[PDB]
């Protein structure tokens, strides 16, 4: 609903490379995952920073 | 991880170190998982 491009780009490859440079929107995502207020089994759910 | 692993893809035959509290349980495993000796003057873990 953001609109914000989901897809990565390319493949990351081996994960213990280094140096390692993390895929930027990943971090979009945290956001994403952060912001998100709903109700559920275990009452109102909301995070912090 | 990193460095134990690039220690290892060398292909050394022991490795001297240290660990923090936080890193030593990554250090145990790796070393117990892939039968290689490790040796630290840092305190000593809790166990076998």
């Amino acid at each position: 609903k953001q609109r914000i491009e989901i897809s990565r780009r390319g493949n990351a490859g081996d994960c213990l490379a280094n140096p390692a440079v993390p895929w930027g929107q990943g971090v979009e995502i945290e956001r994403a995952l952060k912001q998100v207020q709903v109700e559920g089994l275990s009452g109102n759910i909301k995070f912090d920073q | 991880t990193n460095a134990f692993c690039s220690q290892f893809s060398r292909g050394v035959y022991a490795i001297f170190g240290f660990y923090d509290k936080k890193s030593v349980n990554t250090i145990t495993s790796f070393c117990g998982t892939l039968h290689v000796s490790f040796i630290t003057p840092s305190f000593p873990t809790d166990g076998t």
